[PDB]
């Protein structure tokens, strides 16, 4: 009845909501009032009890709200003050750290619960893909919450269920270097002993192959990246499983959605034309001239697949040859041909514009046309959709944005919040 | 300090550190520890100096010292109970500290029953244990673990009868599975509803036909996925495509059938699928020989930019009229809204619509302090100290023109 | 030569073992898939029995061997070596240990199925106990367990506890703390080795004070550390608890080291304690312990070793002296050199 007085009922109602266990609604509430230092305290508190009580997923979650707390500073202007960079280098680390959370929750998940000896084949390729991420991401951080033992126990028990000889080895060894319990020494030893005899060279058809590149590459590559060159791999959240995906860049002085008025136009001009069509030439050129090699190594394998004769390749080479003469990372620019022989459902852009209404914009295109993929914009993950369906039908929350549906209607109403 | 130096000594140095500590002075104190050479102490005093409270590293200092009732006194005094709350828990009385978090935390009381729960277990006393299991936020993986720590198995019966919990009838139910008592974790999966674990169990004997009544009966869609699963390397390609449609698993069903080459079903799945199946599948259609069909699903499609570019191509009259008028509301929404214009937009309707209250931010970010205080006298928002100092920068006026704006805004705010 | 039992309608016989020297192997050692050789040139090889081959070779071995006894599963070996030597080896370090202590004349060793790390050793009239500690810090430990009877007075080497076995007789095997030893008339007694002999005489039921500290010190000789505290819970003497936290301390078992110290009255430690059982790094666990415990220098060595010298920096820091701390500093990370010499001016 009095739209002019808000704040006096929200705020003894905030209080009201840190009195019961609701500490997330108290959180929202203290995030829209204003005041944030005691929130952001209790928040890491929080964090911190979660951590403590093996609470992964929430802690996470903890650190996924504090990364959006920072963004939100950063938000403080646009010009190139360091403010700006080491908050948005603090919100990567954050964000790192909430997937490594996420991650370590999993797998011990997995180990906690007494293994199967006849588990399931998907279930085990997962906990595998999972544990081989994880250590991928890490390295040797050895953050707060992780004890690096776990996951390296499970990945060679996953790999000896899964030959993976040399990972196999090299986590055994790891571990050895690591210290375990008397309980699973033994058995480490013997499993050791066991596995010198079998062959070596992995068994193929498991290493994740590097997107732009068509090069095969080791399971544990450093910090997630592939050493044929400089280029982050990207997997979806539910499965751990490697996506066909590439990164590419804007120009800045070409507005991007005038642009996309302007290049849908390219795509309907380019088909009744008689002056032919860049896009459809690819596919034709593709289809008449197929060059497909493949050579055999020890670790590696090099794919010569480059039938498909597009601009973006031809650009996506020769930067390539530029990458290797120069030894450092340069992201590609693209101007409005090639994205002109683009085309609409392919790009599948990351905004934040919700946390800060300019701050960034990352553009990646998919490779497999066929393979459907689903950004969530609310966190900004990807997921095949294949069990993205299925997820959403067992629970109405997303896992990592922990929001409602869009299926189902708007549930924070002024009861929720 | 002077003085000091020319005798030195580990009993006056601590001397020193407690003279420090009832002074209420802290650089000369971690000085006096650095003299004493006491690791301990000082690692504890490196990880306290995170704290905005100096009265909390008086107090660690004091129960590193051992003066515990000072530094009880100290907590008192800060206004701070959490770590008063580790101190009491640390000292051994948890009863207190239960009582201490009750009436002033209620945050860490899960916490504090967890800790009393695993000193309970270190003291061998199951029963309280298991108790503040469930007083505390999870007993469901708590209690068989520690139950098969002890290796008493039988009370874990008594505790899963009592309880009748699902997660409690999986995990006894792979317990079983785990010692090749399959009959029993058959018996406590159906009691747990878990179809899956019935499908690979049964299909680890090839029992193929029982599985069949059961996925057929309960219609579960990740059982039928696994049987679909199965019947790919079983030779059963349509009813493995039925499956997968069943399960709700487009792609794999629909890629499947377009490789051995079926026509209704691809379709007659498509149209009840998301947007990409549907476009793959009129893709794969256009590169059927009757492309018409690609041009009616097309026409269904979610896409119909490009069915007018088809339509024009195909130079068809009727479906090229109707899809023109498609494409004329296409147009329609995208001229809605776009998304520069969005930001541009949404700023303004915002201002239009109202809400001043979350109006204020934006214009703090975009330094209009005149509108911000016009806004403010014009809804009667509450001008807090922070609203001041965030308006009126705490930094002196590097101009003689920034003063002079300064001191009219803080006046206007008087 | 090799067998299979089962199978007879096969006509190949087992590839046959040995090399051109074709002479008598002196030790034969059959495990569940591996099978152990050890020449007379002092040589010993490991064989796969499925795929027939020389997985693990050691040729040196010392200067030459007697006798050997694997474990049931492979992993652990002790050898017997001439003049009365005795070593363990390993196959997955592929290093030997020197044994220190052994008899001269001991003809067989009997391993125990319910702990790899204790076994035994048969003299002819006399049984010795032994254990392999690998969670001690900065030391793989092999030491004859003793016996004593002082009120925690002395901590120093001492006579070897002794079993006393009668004339005649020969244990089967060792198990569970139980030896199946064999007497005429085909007798089996399980008896027990005068180390196991007063934790399983011991009860609790009322409880005592000389037979509960026995108990209480042959725990802490066996590393029973659960024993241990509910020992220590029962006898409220501080003394008592500090060094029994110390010494669960010095054998990183850290809950029973914060048990203790919590028991005792004293935080100081046990905020520490727990700010160490978060952390899982090897190297940084050991020198961590090390600093807590006892001297400084070896910590400082143990950090140096692991992949974080910045924590020995700022330990050295913490100790202020000026030579170790900046050498150190110039040494490893010469970018934090302003911060630690603003401590020396106010030096
Ligand atoms: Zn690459
Ligand atoms: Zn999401």
């Amino acid at each position: 009845a009095h739209p002019e007085f808000m704040e006096i009922v929200k705020l003894p109602y905030a209080n009201w909501l840190a009195k019961q266990d609701r500490y997330e609604e108290s959180l929202k509430a203290y995030r829209k009032i204003g005041k944030h230092d005691m929130a952001t305290k209790m928040l890491y508190n929080l964090s911190q009890n979660a951590v403590f009580e093996k609470r992964f997923s929430d802690a996470a979650l903890f650190t996924w709200m504090i990364a959006t707390e920072h963004l939100g500073l950063i938000r403080n202007m646009k010009a190139p003050t360091p403010e700006d960079i080491e908050n948005l280098m603090k919100f990567y680390q954050y964000r790192d750290d909430a997937e490594i959370y996420f991650a370590y929750s999993k797998v011990q998940s997995f180990v906690d619960e007494p293994f199967l000896p006849l588990s399931g084949h998907a279930y085990m390729l997962n906990i595998f893909n999972a544990a081989r991420f994880a250590i991928n991401k890490l390295g040797n951080r050895q953050l707060y919450g992780v004890q690096h033992s776990y996951l390296y126990y499970s990945l060679g028990k996953v790999s000896k269920q899964l030959e993976g000889y040399k990972t196999a080895r090299i986590c055994y060894e790891k571990l050895a270097s690591y210290k375990i319990p008397t309980e699973w020494s033994e058995e480490i030893e013997l499993s050791t002993l066991l596995i010198r005899s079998k062959p070596y060279s992995d068994q193929e058809s498991l290493l994740p192959i590097c997107n732009r590149c068509y090069n095969q590459n080791p399971a544990l590559t450093e910090g997630n990246r592939c050493s044929s060159c400089m280029h982050q791999f990207q997997n979806c959240f539910i499965s751990f499983e490697n996506l066909p995906l590439v990164e590419f860049k804007l120009d800045p002085k070409i507005t991007h959605k005038r642009f996309i008025e302007l290049i849908n136009s390219d795509k309907s001009k380019t088909q009744p034309n008689k002056k032919k069509k860049k896009a459809n030439d690819g596919w034709q050129e593709s289809h008449q001239g197929d060059q497909q090699v493949l050579t055999f190594n020890n670790s590696p394998q090099k794919g010569g697949n480059d039938n498909e004769s597009s601009p973006f390749l031809d650009k996506l080479n020769e930067v390539f040859e530029i990458q290797q003469t120069t030894q450092e990372y340069i992201p590609v620019t693209l101007d409005e041909n090639i994205v002109s022989s683009l085309s609409i459902d392919e790009v599948y852009w990351v905004d934040y514009t919700k946390y800060c209404y300019t701050a960034e914009i990352k553009y990646y295109k998919s490779m497999l046309t066929d393979i459907p993929l689903k950004n969530c914009q609310e966190c900004g993950t990807f997921y095949i959709l294949d069990e993205y369906e299925f997820e959403i039908s067992k629970t109405q929350k997303c896992p990592f944005c922990r929001s409602v549906d869009e299926r189902a209607g708007p549930q924070k109403d002024v009861f929720d919040f | 300090y002077k003085s000091v130096k020319q005798i030195q000594n580990p009993s006056i140095w601590e001397k020193m550190a407690s003279m420090c500590v009832k002074t209420k002075r802290i650089d000369v104190a971690e000085i006096c520890l650095g003299n004493m050479r006491f690791a301990r102490g000082s690692k504890a005093i490196r990880e306290q100096k995170k704290e905005p409270e100096l009265d909390a590293q008086l107090a660690m200092v004091a129960i590193q010292l051992n003066m515990k009732d000072e530094a009880v006194k100290l907590y008192e005094q800060s206004k701070r109970y959490d770590l008063y709350n580790k101190m009491l828990q640390a000292e051994g009385n948890w009863e207190k500290a239960i009582q201490i978090s009750e009436n002033h935390d209620r945050i860490n009381l899960k916490n504090t029953y967890y800790r009393t729960a695993q000193m309970y277990e270190v003291s061998n006393n199951y029963e309280q244990a298991i108790l503040y299991y469930e007083k505390s936020g999870t007993h469901v993986k708590e209690v068989p673990r520690m139950l098969l720590e002890a290796g008493q198995t039988e009370q874990l019966e008594r505790y899963i009868i009592d309880k009748n919990e699902k997660p409690l009838f999986k995990w006894w139910a792979q317990y079983l599975e785990s010692n090749y008592r399959i009959e029993l974790a058959v018996k406590f999966y159906r009691q747990s509803e878990d179809y899956d674990q019935m499908v690979r169990l049964f299909l680890t004997k090839n029992d193929v036909q029982t599985a069949s009544s059961i996925c057929s009966e309960t219609n579960n869609s990740a059982a039928c996925y696994i049987l679909a699963k199965y019947l790919e390397m079983n030779g059963q390609i349509p009813e493995a495509i039925q499956y997968y449609w069943k399960s709700q698993h487009y792609t794999q069903a629909v890629r499947l059938a377009r490789e051995k080459g079926m026509d209704n079903e691809v379709m007659s799945i498509s149209l009840q699928g998301p947007n990409q199946v549907k476009l793959q599948s009129a893709a794969y259609f256009e590169e059927k020989g009757f492309k018409q069909k690609a041009v009616e699903l097309y026409k269904k499609g979610g896409n119909l930019i490009k069915a007018y570019n088809l339509a024009q191509e195909e130079k068809l009259y009727d479906e090229a009229k109707q899809i023109a008028r498609q494409i004329e509301q296409e147009e329609d929404q995208r001229n809605k809204k776009r998304d520069p214009n969005d930001l541009a937009g949404i700023i303004d309707d915002f201002i239009e619509k109202g809400q001043p209250e979350r109006a204020v931010p934006l214009m703090i970010k975009a330094k209009q302090f005149e509108r911000a205080i016009e806004t403010c006298i014009r809804f009667n928002i509450p001008i807090t100290q922070d609203l001041v100092d965030k308006i009126i920068p705490t930094e002196p006026a590097k101009n003689a023109a920034e003063e002079n704006k300064r001191k009219e805004l803080m006046k206007l705010i008087a | 030569i090799l067998h299979t039992i089962q199978p007879n309608n096969n006509v190949k016989d087992q590839k046959f073992p040995q090399i051109e020297t074709d002479k008598a192997i002196s030790g034969i050692g059959l495990t569940n898939d591996f099978l152990i050789m050890l020449d007379s040139s002092g040589k010993i090889r490991y064989y796969h029995l499925e795929d027939q081959q020389f997985v693990v070779e050691y040729k040196p071995a010392d200067c030459q061997l007697v006798k050997i006894y694997p474990n049931f599963s492979g992993t652990r070996v002790v050898c017997f070596d001439n003049k009365g030597s005795a070593y363990l080896f390993e196959p997955a370090q592929e290093q030997f240990y020197p044994l220190e202590h052994f008899p001269q004349r001991a003809e067989k060793v009997l391993w125990d199925q319910k702990d790899p790390n204790l076994f035994a050793v048969l003299q002819n009239d006399t049984l010795i106990t032994f254990i392999i500690n690998k969670n001690n810090i900065n030391g793989t430990l092999i030491q004859p367990v003793k016996e004593l009877l002082a009120i925690e007075d002395i901590k120093n080497p001492g006579p070897p506890v002794q079993t006393i076995l009668d004339r005649g007789v020969k244990p089967l095997t060792l198990s569970n703390g139980l030896l199946k030893c064999f007497t005429p008339s085909g007798s089996i007694n399980g008896q027990n080795l005068t180390s196991h002999s007063y934790l399983g005489s011991y009860k609790g039921r009322d409880d005592t004070d000389q037979g509960h500290y026995r108990f209480f010190l042959q725990n802490l000789q066996l590393h029973k550390y659960n024993n241990c505290l509910i020992a220590a819970q029962f006898l409220h003497n501080a003394v008592l608890y500090k060094e029994l936290g110390r010494k669960a301390l010095e054998f990183v078992d850290l809950d029973v080291a914060l048990k203790s110290y919590q028991l005792a009255g004293s935080l100081s430690m046990v905020m520490t304690i727990q700010s160490f059982q978060h952390i899982n790094e090897k190297n940084i666990i050991y020198g961590n312990i090390a600093m807590i415990l006892g001297q400084y220098d070896l910590a400082q060595e143990l950090f140096l070793k692991s992949s974080q010298p910045i924590l020995a920096l700022e330990m050295r820091s913490d100790i202020q002296d000026y030579l170790t701390a900046l050498n150190l500093a110039k040494s490893i990370a010469p970018q934090e050199e302003p911060f630690i010499c603003r401590r020396l001016a106010f030096q």
